[PDB]
C-alpha cells in the first residue's frame, strides 16, 4: 500500500486483480454458521482491497502492454473483465447492512469503495452501466426463464443510486432498458418472495396466549455413568463471581477427551446463541474447544461448525450467523489443557420460539422493495426524465398489481409516500393506466393473468379487494385532481364505480370484481366526494355537471336511506350527496320533491341535514321553511309540556339535524333570528330543570346542550343572546343540575373551532399506520396535503403547526386568504386571529378557520385582544352575580368568600 | 326456555353501538351510560374475562344495593395484630382494602384485631375471603358496654377452605365495635 | 349532585368515544396496528379507562343513593312500585332495565343448567327437541354472545352443547356461525377472538362426532374453491383453519409432538370427504406470494398433516400433489430460487414446517 | 393406494441432476432427503437402514463431482455427506452394487482428500484444525460400510482407494506434510487402514 505501482505491466495487475478478487468473493461468500468473539484476517481481505483500489487508480499508457510512465485507466480493463465484475458485484451483494454501517473498516466498505472508484475512473458511463445490466439480467448464476432474481442489497442499492445519480447514466440507463427488466425482476422476485410479516395470525395467538433463555425449560442429560446431573447449569440465576467452587464438575478418564452435555428443550424453538460460563476462580478447568450439536428432530443430531476455541476465556459467547430449529442441544466440551477437571458455570441457550409472548424482539435483500427503491429513484430524481422512463414502465404486465401489494403491504424498507409517488406517476403517464389503477384500487386487485396452474406466472392472491388505507385515497384524490388529458375519463371511472356500488347494495337488499362493488370504502366513497367539490371549486376544464347522473343521484339517495342512521357508510354517502347538491342546485329541490316538503324519520334528517350543509342548499332550505316548520312546533311542544305534530321520540333527532345543518354561518345567523328566539327558552322550559320519560329526557338534555354550544359557538351576539336568556332565566331558588349542565359546559368549557388546513407539502405526523374511516365534509378535502383539527382557541399556533407536521432551515410558515401574503406569529392563540377575522371579511361564526401552510404587524396581532367567551359576555352582562345569589385542599371559607364577592 | 328467549330478544335490542365498541376494544361489558343498575354482586374480591382453557376442561353476596358501603377506623386496640390498609355522601365512597398484617404468627394460638364504624348502625352483610393459612375465626360484636350489650355473630372453623359469608342478617343487629379473632393452623 | 356528575362524565366519555377509531382487522396494516400497540393509541386507552371507571363509580353511587331514597320513601310509608296484571308481559319486559335483563338472563341460565343436569336420566323432554331448532339456537346464541358479558355468554353456549348436541344439525350450525360471524361482509362489531376461543370450546365439547370437524372441512374447501382453477380473501380462512387446528389439537390431547412448535407451550374421517380439502390445501401452498405469508403456510402444513394421518386410510403423497407440483414442492423447500444463501423461503419456521409435514405424510403412508 | 415412493425416486432424481448448474443448494438437499429416508425408515439415524428414496447412477455422479469442486464446504455439509453416502452405500440400485460405483468413480478420492485437508480455509473466527467427535464416527461408518459392501465383491479396489489417498495425503504439498486439516480423522483414516 506504501509503495506506488507506474510502470509495473498491465498483466500482473490484471492478474492481481483477478485473483485477488476471487479471493474477496470467496472470503464473503463461504463463511462459518457459528461466530465467536472473546491481526485479523478481515484486515488481511481490507487491506487487500485497498490494493485493488491503489491498482485501478493507475493511468494507462498509450500501448497499454504496460502502465503510464507518468483517458485510459486500468479500470477500464476492470470494466471490461465480465467474471472480475460479476464477483465484485455478488460479494457487494450477499455483504449486509452491518458490515457496511461502519463505512471503511470493514470489507463492505472496500469492495463500495473500490466500485465508487471504478465509477469514477470509467472512460465512458456505458463501460460502468454494462456489468450493472449484466447482474440485473443474470440473477444468481446467469438463470433466466425461472423466478430467479439476483439480490440486491442495501451496499449495492446504494452504489447503483451513486451510478445513477448523473443525467446521462439515467439516460444510458433507459438505452440499455434497464428500466423493463427493473419492473419484471420486481414482479419475478415479488411472485417468488413470501412476506414473513406477523400478520393477523400472530395477533390471535398473541391474545389465546431481545432474545430469551430457555435453558430452565430445558432439562440436561450427560451418557458418561460418572457424571453429576448438571441441573444446576440450567438455573436461570447466574452463579455469583468469586464462589471458588464449581457448580458441576467432570472427572476426566485419561482415555476420555471429549464431554457430552446434552440439553433437550420442551419444544422447538429457533436458537440464536449459546452462552456458556466457565469458571471464574480457576480457568485451568476451562474447557479447551467447544463443538456445538444442535437437532431439529431432537434425537439426530446435526451440529453446527467446527470446534471454537475457548482457552482462556471468562466467558463463551457462541453465537449463529444463520438462526436454526433446535429442539435438542448437545455440547462436546474437550478436556482442558492443563487440568483434569471441567469447571462450568452456567450453560444458557439464548433463542425466539414462534407463536407466543417470547416471539418478539437485510430487509432489502429478504424483500423485493430494492428495486421499487430504483424505480423510484429512475422516475423521481429528475422532472425531464421522468416522462420517458414512465412511458418505459408502462408496457410492463401486472407491474400495478405489484406496487399496489407493495404500497399496502407492511414497512418492508421504504416508506409509503414514495410508494405512493411511484403510483400516482405510473398512473398520471396514460389513460389507460390510470384507468386500470383505479379498477386495482377499487374493484379488483388481482393479476391479469391469474393462473395457479402455470406456477411461474405472477399472481396477487391474498390482498383483499376493495380494501382502503390512506395511502390509496391519496393516489385516487392526486389522480382525480390533476388536470392532465384523461382526467374525464377517470372521474367517469370513479362515478361509474360508485354507481356500480349503488346497484351491487341494491341487488344485495333485492336477496338476488363483484367483492369491490359489494363492499364499497366509506373513506373511498368520501374521497370521490372531496374529488367532486374540488374539481367543482377549481373550475376545471371537463363540465363536471355532464358528468353527474340524476339517475345516479337518485341510486345514492335510496342507498342512504336503507343504511341505518348510524353507519359511517350512509355519511359517506351522504357526503356524495352533498357533493351532487353542491354542484347541481336542482338536485337539492329534486331530493325535497323526493322528501314530499313543499312524516320525517331520523335517517330522512340526517339525510336532510348532510345533504343540506352546503350553502346553496342552507338557502334552499331556508326557502322552503322545513326548519321554520321544525321551529315552531317544537316550540309547541315545549309549551305543551300550520301546526305539525312532533312525537316524543323525534325530538332528539330534530335538535340533531338543527345541530348539524347550524354547522353553517348562514343557519347560525338564522338561529340567532327572531322566529328562533323563542326555542331557546322554551327548551328551558320544556326541560323545566326538575311527561318526558327519564332515558328521554337525559338524551334530550344531551341534544340541548349540543344545540345550544353549536349555536354559540364563535358567533358573539349568539352568546350575548344566550346570555340575555339565561340571565333572565337566573333573574326568575337554587342551581338544578341541567342548569348546572348548561353553565358548565356551555359556559366553563373553552370554545372550540374547527380549523381546516391547505398545505402544497403532504404532512405525516397525523397519519397512522391503520385504515380508518373518518367522515369529513367535503370542502375539506381528503389526502395528505389537507389537514383537519378541532381545537380550543386557546392553542396557539406554534402548537397547531407542531401538531399537523413534526417540522425539527427552511420553516413551515403559516398564511391566510383574508392575511395575502403576510406571515402569522407562532405565538398568538386562535382567539386572537378570531378576532381578527372577525374584524375583517371573515363571518362571525364560519365553519372552519382557513390556514395555508407555505415553507419558507405580527406583534400587532399580539396586542390584539382575543375574543370574549360566552362567559366573559355573560358576566358583562352581569348575570354572574345572579349564579352567586342562586347558588347554595382549597379552604371551603375561601370558596365562600369568593362567591359572596361575586355577588358584588 | 320461553322467558329465556324474549329477554335475550330484547337484551340484544338495548345494545348501543359504542358500547359494543367498548367490548370489542376494551373488554367493558357493563354499560356506562345506563344510570340504572339493577344489582350488584360481591364474591371475590382483591378487561375482565374467564380463562375458557382452565375451567372449561362458590357463594356471591347478593342484594347489595339498599344497603351501604361503611368506613371503619380501627381507633380500638388490637393486640398481636396491626390492621394496614392495602395501597352520607362519605359511606357511598367504597372502603379501602385494609388487609391486616401479623408481624410473628406462630402455630396453634389465639390472635385479634378490633374496630369501630363510630356510629351505631344495622349491620346486615359479612363478606370475609377464605383463608387457607388460618384454622378457625370468631368474630365478637357490641354497642354500648363492651360485654354487657355484647353477642358473637359467628363461630367459624371453616376459614381454612370456606369463606365467611353472612347473605343477609334477619334480626338486624345493632353494631358500633366489632372483634375478629383469627386461629392459625396447627 | 352524584347524578349531575355522573353525567358529566358520561358527556365527556361519550366525546371521548366518538374521538375514536378502530380497524376491523381485515388486514395485515390492522393486524400490525395491533402488535405494535402503538403509544398514541396507549394514551387514548388509558383516557378511556379512566373516563370509565370514573362512570362506573358514579353509576354505582348514583343506584346505592337511589335506592337509599327509596327505603326511606318506604321509611315514610309509601309503597314501593306495585306490579300490573292489566300491563302486559311484553311492555313488562321492555320498560326493565338492561342490566335486570341481564341478571334475569342468568339466572335463567343457571337454572336450565340445572334442569339439564337433572337426576332421571340427564334429559329435558321438551327442549331438547321441540324448543330448540337450528333458527331459534343460531338467534338465542347470536343475542347473547355478541351483545352478553363473558360469564352470560359462556353459560348460554355449554347450555347449547347440552340442547343441541344430538342433533344432526349441531355441525352446519357451527360452521354456519363462523362462516356469518367471521366474514369480511361482515360488519358486526363484536370481539372476535374471545368467540373464536369460545367457538373452540363449543367445537370440543361436540368433538367426539366428527361431523363438526367434517362440516369444518367442507366449508373450508367451499372457501377454496376459487383457487382450484371467484374472489379468496386470508382471514375468514385463516379463522376456520386455526379452528380445525385446534380441534385436532383437542383430538391429540385426548387420545413428542411434532407440532408443538406452533402450540404456545370413531373420529377418524373418510378418505374420499378430506382428499379435495388436502389437496385444497396443497395448492394454497402452492399458491403462497408477498401478499400471503409464512404464518400463515405453518397452519397450512400442520393441518394438512394432521388430516392426511387423521384419515382412515392414511393419504398418500401421490394423490394430494402433481408431479411438477411436488418438484414446485421441493423447489420451496431446496433450490436457489426461493431460499438463497443466509436467506430462508418464509424464515426457518416454513422451511421446518415443510419438512415435518413431508415428514408426517409419509410416516403415515409408510406405517 | 398408489405408492408414492416412485415419483419421490423421478424427483430427487430430478433435483440430483440440477444440482450440477446451482439449481438447488447442496446442503439443504442432502439434509431433505436423508430427513425423509430416516423417518420412512424411527427417528433415529442408523448405518443398517435402506433409503425409501433411491437414486440413479447419474445422480450419484453429479452428487460427485458438484463435492469435487465445491468451494470451502462447510464442516457439517461434510458431516451431512458422509452420512448420505453411507446411506446410498446401503442403497441399492436398478448390475454394479452402489459402493462400488463409488468406489470407482474418480471424484471419490477427490472428495476424501477435500475433506482430510479441509482445516478452516476462510479463517474468520478462530477455531480448532480437529473435526470433533461426530464427524470422525461418520467417517468411521462411512469407511466401515464401503468395507462391508465390497468385501464380497471386489476389496482389493478399496485397499488401492485407501493407499491412494494415503499416498495423496502424504506427497508434497499434501495435507500430511503442511500439518493442515484434521488430526482425529486422519488419524482414524490410518487406524482404520
Amino acid at each position: 500500500l506504501e509503495q506506488n505501482f507506474e510502470v509495473v505491466s498491465v498483466s500482473t495487475i490484471s492478474a492481481v486483480i483477478e485473483s485477488v478478487t476471487f479471493l474477496v468473493h470467496h472470503y464473503i461468500t463461504c463463511s462459518d454458521k457459528v461466530m465467536s468473539r472473546s491481526m485479523t484476517r478481515d484486515q488481511l481481505m481490507f487491506d487487500l482491497l485497498k490494493l485493488v483500489n491503489i491498482l485501478v487508480q493507475l493511468p494507462l499508457s498509450s500501448n497499454r502492454e504496460y502502465s503510464a510512465r507518468v483517458p485510459a485507466c486500468v479500470a477500464d480493463l476492470v470494466l471490461a473483465n465480465q467474471q472480475i465484475m460479476s464477483q465484485i458485484l455478488s460479494a457487494l451483494g450477499l455483504c449486509n447492512s452491518s458490515a457496511m454501517a461502519m463505512i471503511a473498516i470493514s470489507v463492505g466498505d472496500g469492495l463500495f469503495t473500490i466500485l465508487t472508484t471504478l465509477s469514477k475512473k470509467a472512460s465512458t458511463v456505458h463501460m460502468m452501466l454494462q456489468p450493472i445490466l449484466t447482474y440485473m439480467a443474470c440473477g444468481y448464476m446467469g438463470r433466466q426463464g425461472s423466478l430467479a432474481t439476483c439480490q440486491l442489497s442495501e451496499p449495492l442499492l446504494w452504489f447503483i443510486l451513486r451510478v445513477l445519480d448523473t443525467s446521462d447514466a439515467l439516460k444510458a440507463f433507459h438505452d440499455m432498458g434497464g428500466v423493463q427488466l427493473i419492473c419484471n425482476n420486481m414482479v419475478t422476485s415479488t411472485r417468488a418472495i413470501v412476506n414473513t410479516a406477523r400478520s393477523m395470525v400472530s395477533t390471535i395467538m398473541k391474545f389465546l396466549d431481545g432474545i430469551h433463555n430457555f435453558a430452565p425449560l430445558g432439562t440436561i442429560t450427560s451418557s458418561s455413568p460418572t457424571a453429576q446431573p448438571a441441573e444446576v447449569l440450567l438455573q436461570a440465576t447466574p452463579p455469583h463471581r468469586r464462589a471458588r467452587s464449581a457448580a458441576w464438575s467432570y472427572i476426566f478418564l485419561p482415555e476420555e477427551a471429549w464431554c457430552d452435555l446434552t440439553i433437550h428443550l420442551p419444544s422447538a424453538v429457533l436458537l440464536k446463541e449459546i452462552h456458556i460460563q466457565p469458571h471464574l476462580a480457576s480457568l485451568a478447568t476451562c474447557p479447551s474447544s467447544v463443538t456445538v450439536e444442535v437437532s431439529a428432530d431432537g434425537v439426530n443430531m446435526l451440529p453446527l461448525s467446527t470446534p471454537v476455541v475457548t482457552s482462556g476465556l471468562t466467558y463463551i459467547k457462541i453465537q449463529l450467523v444463520k438462526a436454526e430449529v433446535a429442539s435438542a442441544v448437545c455440547l462436546r466440551l474437550h478436556r482442558p489443557r492443563d487440568a483434569s477437571t471441567l469447571g462450568l458455570s452456567q450453560i444458557k441457550l439464548l433463542g425466539l420460539t414462534a407463536f407466543g409472548t417470547t416471539s418478539s424482539a437485510d430487509q432489502v435483500s429478504k424483500t423485493s422493495i430494492g428495486w421499487l427503491r430504483l424505480l423510484h429513484h429512475c422516475l423521481t430524481h429528475i422532472s425531464d426524465l421522468e416522462g420517458m422512463m414512465a412511458s418505459a414502465a408502462a408496457p410492463t404486465a401486472n407491474l400495478l398489481q405489484t406496487c399496489a401489494a407493495l404500497l399496502m403491504s407492511p414497512y418492508c424498507g421504504m416508506h409509503s409516500p414514495n410508494i405512493e409517488v411511484v403510483l400516482v406517476k405510473i398512473g398520471l403517464q396514460s389513460t389507460r393506466i390510470g384507468l386500470k389503477l383505479i379498477d386495482i384500487l377499487l374493484r379488483n386487485c388481482a393479476a391479469s393473468g391469474s393462473d395457479p396452474t402455470d406456477l411461474n406466472s405472477p399472481l396477487l392472491f391474498g390482498r383483499l379487494n376493495g380494501l382502503s388505507s390512506d395511502s390509496t385515497i391519496d393516489i385516487l384524490y392526486q389522480l382525480g385532481t390533476t388536470q392532465d388529458p384523461g382526467t374525464k375519463d377517470r372521474i367517469q371511472a370513479l362515478l361509474k364505480w360508485v354507481s356500480d356500488s349503488a346497484k351491487m347494495a341494491a341487488l344485495k337488499r333485492s336477496g338476488r370484481v363483484e367483492y369491490g362493488l359489494l363492499m364499497p370504502s366509506p373513506s373511498h366513497l368520501h374521497c370521490v366526494a372531496a374529488i367532486l367539490w374540488h374539481s367543482y371549486e377549481l373550475l376545471v376544464e371537463y363540465d363536471l355537471p355532464a358528468l353527474l347522473d340524476r339517475e345516479l343521484f337518485e341510486l345514492l339517495f335510496n342507498w342512504s336511506m336503507s343504511l341505518p342512521c348510524n353507519v359511517v357508510l350512509k355519511k359517506a354517502v351522504d357526503s356524495l350527496l352533498c357533493s351532487m347538491c353542491h354542484i347541481h342546485p336542482n338536485y337539492f329541490s329534486l331530493l325535497m320533491g323526493w322528501m314530499g316538503i313543499i312524516s320525517l324519520t331520523e335517517s330522512h334528517l340526517a339525510t336532510l341535514a348532510s345533504s343540506s350543509q352546503s350553502p346553496e342548499a342552507i338557502k334552499q332550505l331556508l326557502d322552503s321553511g322545513l326548519p321554520s316548520l321544525l321551529v315552531r312546533s317544537l316550540a309547541s311542544f315545549c309549551f305543551s309540556h300550520n301546526k305539525m305534530p312532533i312525537t316524543a321520540d323525534l325530538v332528539a333527532p330534530i335538535l340533531r339535524f338543527l345541530t348539524e345543518v347550524g354547522n353553517s354561518h348562514i343557519m347560525k345567523d338564522w338561529l340567532g333570528g327572531s322566529e328562533v328566539n323563542p326555542l331557546w327558552t322554551a327548551l328551558l322550559f320544556l326541560l323545566c330543570h326538575s311527561v318526558l320519560t327519564t332515558q328521554q329526557r337525559t338524551a334530550i338534555e344531551n341534544a340541548t346542550v349540543a344545540f345550544f354550544l353549536q349555536c354559540i359557538s364563535c358567533h358573539p351576539n349568539n352568546q350575548k343572546l344566550m346570555a340575555q336568556v339565561l340571565c333572565e332565566l337566573f333573574q326568575t331558588g337554587n342551581i338544578s343540575g341541567f342548569v348546572r349542565r348548561l353553565f358548565l359546559q356551555l359556559m366553563l368549557e373553552d370554545e372550540k373551532v374547527t380549523m381546516f388546513l391547505q398545505s402544497p407539502c403532504p404532512l405525516y405526523k397525523g397519519r397512522i399506520n391503520a385504515t380508518s374511516h373518518v367522515i369529513q365534509h367535503p370542502m375539506f378535502g381528503a389526502g395528505h396535503k389537507f389537514r383537519t383539527l378541532h381545537l380550543p382557541v386557546s392553542t396557539t399556533l406554534s402548537d397547531v403547526l407542531d401538531r399537523v407536521s413534526d417540522t425539527p432551515v427552511p420553516v413551515f410558515h403559516l398564511f391566510h386568504r383574508l392575511l395575502a401574503g403576510q406571515p402569522l406569529p407562532a405565538e398568538m392563540t386562535l382567539a386572537q386571529l378570531l378576532t381578527l377575522l372577525y374584524d375583517r371579511k371573515l363571518p362571525q361564526g364560519y365553519r372552519s378557520i382557513d390556514l395555508t401552510v407555505k415553507l419558507g404587524l405580527d406583534e400587532s396581532l399580539l396586542e390584539t385582544c382575543p375574543i370574549q367567551s360566552p362567559l366573559q359576555v355573560f358576566a358583562g352582562m352581569g348575570g354572574l352575580a345572579l349564579i352567586a345569589e342562586r347558588l347554595p385542599p382549597i379552604p371551603a371559607h375561601s370558596l365562600a368568600a369568593f362567591g359572596l364577592f361575586l355577588r358584588l | 326456555a320461553a322467558l329465556l328467549t324474549a329477554v335475550s330478544r330484547q337484551l340484544q335490542d338495548r345494545l348501543t353501538p359504542l358500547e359494543a365498541l367498548l367490548q370489542t376494544r376494551y373488554g367493558l361489558y357493563s354499560s356506562p351510560f345506563d344510570p340504572v343498575l339493577f344489582d350488584l354482586e360481591m364474591s371475590g374480591s382483591s378487561s375482565d374475562e374467564i380463562d375458557l382453557s382452565d375451567v372449561l376442561s362458590f357463594t356471591s353476596l347478593t342484594g347489595l344495593l339498599e344497603v351501604e358501603p361503611l368506613h371503619f377506623t380501627c381507633v380500638s386496640t388490637s393486640d398481636g395484630t396491626r390492621i394496614e390498609r392495602d395501597d352520607a355522601s362519605h359511606f357511598l365512597q367504597p372502603p379501602p382494602h385494609q388487609s391486616i398484617i401479623i408481624e410473628r404468627m406462630h402455630s396453634g394460638a389465639r390472635r385479634f384485631v378490633t374496630l369501630d364504624f363510630g356510629r351505631p348502625i344495622l349491620l346486615t352483610d359479612v363478606l370475609i375471603p377464605t383463608c387457607g393459612d388460618l384454622a378457625s375465626l370468631s368474630i365478637d360484636i357490641w354497642t354500648l358496654g363492651e360485654e354487657v350489650d355484647g353477642r358473637r355473630l359467628v363461630v367459624a372453623t371453616d376459614i381454612s377452605t370456606h369463606s365467611l359469608i353472612l347473605h343477609d342478617l334477619i334480626p338486624p343487629p345493632v353494631c358500633r365495635f366489632m372483634k375478629i379473632t383469627v386461629i392459625g393452623r396447627y | 349532585d352524584i347524578q349531575c356528575r355522573y353525567n358529566l362524565a358520561c358527556h365527556r366519555l361519550e366525546a371521548l368515544l366518538q374521538s375514536i377509531d378502530l380497524p376491523p382487522l381485515n388486514s395485515a396494516n390492522n393486524a400490525q396496528y395491533f402488535l405494535r400497540k402503538p403509544d398514541k393509541a396507549v394514551e387514548e386507552d388509558s383516557r378511556v379507562f379512566s373516563a370509565y371507571q370514573d362512570c362506573i363509580q358514579l353509576q354505582l353511587q348514583l343506584n346505592l343513593a337511589h335506592n337509599a331514597v327509596q327505603r326511606l320513601k318506604v321509611a315514610i310509608g309509601a309503597s314501593r312500585k306495585l306490579l300490573n296484571e292489566t300491563s302486559g308481559p311484553e311492555d313488562l319486559i321492555q320498560t326493565s332495565s338492561t342490566e335486570q335483563l341481564r341478571t334475569i338472563v342468568r339466572y335463567l341460565l343457571d337454572t336450565l343448567l340445572s334442569l339439564l343436569h337433572s337426576s332421571n336420566g340427564h334429559s329435558v323432554p321438551a327442549v331438547l327437541q321441540s324448543t330448540f331448532h337450528a333458527q331459534a339456537c343460531e338467534e338465542l346464541f347470536k343475542h347473547l354472545c355478541i351483545s352478553g358479558t363473558p360469564k352470560i355468554r359462556l353459560h348460554t353456549g355449554l347450555l347449547l352443547v347440552q340442547l343441541c348436541g344430538g342433533e344432526r344439525w349441531w355441525r352446519q350450525f357451527l360452521s354456519n356461525v363462523l362462516q356469518e360471524l367471521y366474514n369480511s361482509e361482515q360488519l358486526l362489531i363484536f370481539p372476535q377472538d374471545r368467540v373464536f376461543m369460545l367457538l373452540s370450546c363449543i367445537g370440543q365439547r361436540s368433538l367426539s362426532n366428527s361431523g363438526v370437524l367434517e362440516s369444518l372441512l367442507n366449508l373450508l374447501d367451499n372457501l377454496l374453491s376459487p383457487l382450484q382453477p371467484g374472489v379468496l380473501d386470508i382471514p375468514m380462512i385463516s379463522w376456520v383453519v386455526m379452528l380445525v387446528s385446534r380441534l385436532l389439537d383437542y383430538v391429540a390431547t385426548v387420545e413428542g409432538n411434532q407440532w408443538s412448535f406452533i402450540n404456545n407451550n370413531p373420529f377418524t374421517l373418510a378418505h374420499d370427504r378430506c382428499i379435495s380439502v388436502v389437496q385444497k390445501l396443497v395448492l394454497f401452498l402452492l399458491s403462497m406470494d408477498f401478499t400471503c405469508h409464512a404464518d400463515l403456510l405453518l397452519f397450512v402444513c400442520k393441518v394438512l398433516a394432521r388430516i392426511a394421518n387423521a384419515t382412515r386410510p392414511t393419504i398418500h403423497l401421490c394423490e394430494i400433489v402433481n408431479e411438477p407440483q411436488l418438484e414446485r414442492l421441493l423447489l420451496l423447500l431446496v433450490g436457489t430460487d426461493f431460499n438463497r444463501g443466509d436467506i430462508s423461503w418464509g424464515g426457518a419456521w416454513a422451511q421446518y414446517s415443510l419438512t415435518c409435514m413431508l415428514q408426517d405424510i409419509l410416516a403415515g403412508e409408510l406405517l | 393406494q398408489l405408492s408414492s415412493v416412485p415419483m419421490l425416486n423421478v424427483c430427487f432424481n430430478k433435483l440430483f441432476s440440477m444440482l450440477q448448474v446451482h439449481h438447488v443448494q447442496l446442503e439443504s438437499l442432502l439434509q431433505l432427503w436423508l430427513t425423509l429416508s430416516l423417518n420412512s425408515s424411527i427417528f433415529l439415524y442408523n448405518a443398517n437402514r435402506i433409503p425409501v428414496i433411491s437414486l440413479n447412477q447419474a445422480s450419484i455422479a453429479s452428487f460427485l463431482t458438484v463435492l469435487a469442486w465445491y468451494p470451502n464446504t462447510l464442516l457439517r455439509t461434510w458431516c451431512l455427506v458422509l452420512h448420505s453416502l453411507t446411506l446410498m452405500t446401503n442403497m441399492q440400485l436398478n448390475q454394479e452394487t452402489t459402493a462400488h460405483l463409488l468406489v470407482s468413480d474418480p471424484n471419490l478420492i477427490h472428495v476424501l482428500v477435500k475433506f482430510l485437508s479441509g482445516t478452516s480455509p476462510h479463517g474468520t473466527n478462530q477455531h480448532s484444525p480437529q473435526v470433533g467427535p461426530t464427524a470422525t464416527q461418520a467417517m468411521q461408518e462411512f469407511l466401515t460400510r464401503l468395507q462391508v459392501h465390497l468385501s464380497s465383491t471386489c476389496p482389493q479396489i478399496f485397499s488401492e482407494l485407501l493407499l491412494k489417498l494415503i499416498h495423496i495425503l502424504s506427497t508434497e504439498r499434501g495435507a500430511f506434510q503442511t500439518g493442515q486439516g484434521p488430526l482425529d480423522a486422519q488419524v482414524k483414516l490410518l487406524e482404520f487402514t
